[PDB]
RNA sequence: AUCCUUAUGCACGGGAAAUACGCAUAUCAGUGAGGAUUCGUCCGAGAUUGUGUUUUUGCUGGUUUAAUUAUAA
């Protein structure tokens, strides 16, 4: 995705860029009836706030030095054994 | 059920079967699709 | 692992003798076709499954054999007769002999 | 999400759509504060690597670059669109709008059958792919 | 530093969530205590949500308020997972707290039978003799009853054709297979999961 | 000098399987891999982990007519 690394624009409008194909006064008083209209008028985060805070003491070495992950359930092994054992079928003898 | 539907012909009038223009149907066999389908399952096929 | 690519391939067709016997397994028998053919206009033969639910065997008996209920001997393919996996095979045979020497220890005593 | 790369420019867009040679291009148009534009973002998040051979996935907020809105007629929070060799791929879902996509697909396996099915269709040049699944009632 | 580590952090969100799907206690060293705590609390939340959701859907499926579809499917899984969890629990605590009969009760019970049978004049079942007139006239019965799952099937999957193999061999070389049985009875006390 | 034996190699004939086989600078492994039981013992070489193919490897099989040119004027 180098053009995600480059990310220049050019002077060009996107549409032709590919050759693309499609296959104040009244608004003023309108705003008056808008702000007028509204004139008559989380918990989760709050929970974890303590712990996400208590991480304040965590050294960035431990951030650097941390395991990444593993597989405890052996998802691969059993998995590939399934999608192995089912590979083929057969015909039921006559 | 057949008779109470008016006998075979009155059914087949509901079909294309005249289209294949066999004179009378009395010699013919169908082809279960399940056979064709299965016979295509022993191959190697994406879930789609 | 990435799903390979959807695109179909030109079929390699190699049919030896050997390779054929290895095919006869996966390809429907003859009989197994004479099921599928449903005689038009006339109710199937069906049988009752384990569950009593009816398995149609449609033409598997030539209509002369329906009148007499002759079932079929016709052709029985020995090609697709199911056979053990490698591993399981030796667990079977192995356990058999082992049990047999245990037995013969009840043979002489 | 982190797997899914994103677009910041209409320039990114049309370069991408041009610059993926051999495989499908998938783009979500949706606004981060949308509900589905989270959900669907997840569904696609789980399929990214698994399809990476024959297609590729990108996220684009209308709010980021709203250019295409006029030209592709973007309503709804989330519309996925599929492009292969710069052509707009059209797979009738029976939903009544054959172009593009709207709603939420709830099955991985489904979604894959779509990305695939369309792909295989687009490799032959057929403009119409006919979905495996008519979800129309949506 | 963030982004690279951020991803993996997401992983242990997953492998957390799985390892709770599995009951596995899920311990890693090098995982700083506070984070691990965080994960815990998280899994409690998503957990309770997931469970309550499962039971919630369920009863609806019994009444029939439109469930969509994938809820009908996944529901069975995301549920049976539990029923296993409950079972594993009841048996944990039938290790810890030991059997619930207490011997006194058992004496009455066992007595009851023993009296019954004596009263009934009943001889126990002999272990089958190595020559038992009915052996063949039996095996066939039992063998057919492993046969008839299949008698419809057109396409044997893998595990099947393995069985149907055995059923045919023992159905062929009986005297051997009988011997294999009788041994299994007389000894084997261990079994495959 | 002849034979047998053993293993290995080149072969020839014949059968069998192709849910089998690989591969791996992996990791361990007679300094015990793994298993069993009649609970005294007995057995004693691969297992793990990842990975690739596996309705297959190579090949070979049958159906959807050239240019040159001749009259007496």
């Amino acid at each position: 995705p180098s053009f995600l690394d480059q990310e220049p624009p050019a002077g060009y409008v996107p549409g032709i860029g590919r050759g693309a194909t499609g296959f104040k006064t009244l608004e003023l008083k309108l705003a008056q009836k808008k702000k007028k209209r509204a004139n008559e008028k989380s918990n989760v985060k709050r929970q974890f706030a303590d712990l996400k805070e208590s991480l304040a003491a965590v050294t960035e070495s431990e951030w650097m030095d941390i395991p990444d992950a593993t597989d405890f359930t052996r998802r691969n092994k059993r998995n590939r054994i399934q999608e192995q054992l089912n590979r083929k079928t057969y015909a039921a003898p006559d | 059920v057949i008779q109470a539907l008016g006998g075979i012909e009155t059914i087949l009038e509901h079909t294309l079967f005249k289209g294949t223009g066999f004179n009378s149907w009395e010699g013919l066999f169908w082809e279960k699709a399940s056979g064709f389908e299965d016979s295509m399952q022993f191959k190697k096929l994406t879930h789609a | 692992k990435a799903l390979p690519i959807p695109e179909d391939q030109p079929k390699k067709k190699r049919a030896g003798r050997k390779f054929r016997k290895y095919k006869e397994k996966f390809r429907l028998s003859h009989v197994r076709q004479l099921q599928n053919r449903m005689e038009f206009g006339k109710q199937e033969q069906t049988v009752l499954d384990s569950y009593g639910e009816e398995v149609g065997l449609g033409m598997s008996n030539t209509s002369l054999q329906q009148a007499v209920g002759a079932t079929s001997g016709s052709r029985r393919s020995a090609g697709n007769q199911a056979k053990l996996t490698k591993v399981m095979k030796h667990r079977i045979s192995e356990a058999n002999q082992q049990a047999d020497e245990f037995l013969i220890s009840l043979g002489h005593n | 999400s982190v797997l899914l790369p994103q677009l910041r420019t209409g320039w990114h867009v049309d370069q991408a759509i041009v610059t993926e040679t051999k495989r499908l291009v998938v783009i979500r148009f949706g606004r981060k504060n949308d509900r589905q534009c989270m959900i669907m973002d997840e569904l696609l998040s789980s399929i990214a690597e698994r399809v990476r051979n024959f297609a590729v996935i990108y996220l684009c907020d209308i709010d980021e670059v709203s250019d295409f809105d006029e030209m592709y007629e973007l309503t709804d929070p989330m519309t996925v669109m599929f492009f292969y060799h710069n052509k707009h791929m059209m797979c009738d879902f029976g939903t009544g709008n054959n172009n593009k996509l709207n709603f939420i697909v709830d099955d991985k396996q489904e979604m894959i059958d779509i990305l695939e099915t369309i792909f295989r269709g687009a490799r032959k040049n057929k403009g119409l792919v006919v979905s495996p699944y008519d979800y129309n009632h949506k | 530093i963030r982004q690279k580590k951020a991803r993996t952090i997401l992983q242990h969100l997953s492998e957390a969530w799985r390892c709770w799907k599995a009951n596995i206690p899920w311990d890693v060293p090098g995982m700083p205590a506070p984070i691990k705590k965080i994960i815990e609390r998280y899994i409690k939340s998503k957990a309770d949500a997931w469970v309550s959701a499962a039971h919630y859907n369920r009863e609806r499926i019994k009444r029939g308020a439109h469930v969509e579809k994938t809820m009908v499917k996944k529901n069975l899984g995301r549920l049976t997972r539990l029923w296993i969890k409950n079972e594993q629990e009841r048996q944990r605590q039938i290790q810890k707290n030991g059997p619930e009969i207490t011997p006194e009760e058992a004496t009455t019970i066992f007595s009851v039978m023993v009296e019954w049978l004596e009263s009934r004049s009943f001889s126990p079942i002999p272990f089958p003799p190595l020559t038992y007139k009915n052996d063949t006239k039996i095996l066939v019965l039992a063998l057919e009853d492993l046969k008839d799952v299949y008698a419809s099937k057109v396409r044997l999957n893998a595990s099947e054709r393995e069985e149907l193999a055995l059923i045919e061999e023992a159905y062929d070389n009986p005297h051997d297979t009988l011997n294999r049985i009788k041994k299994y009875l007389l000894t084997q006390r261990v079994f495959k999961p």
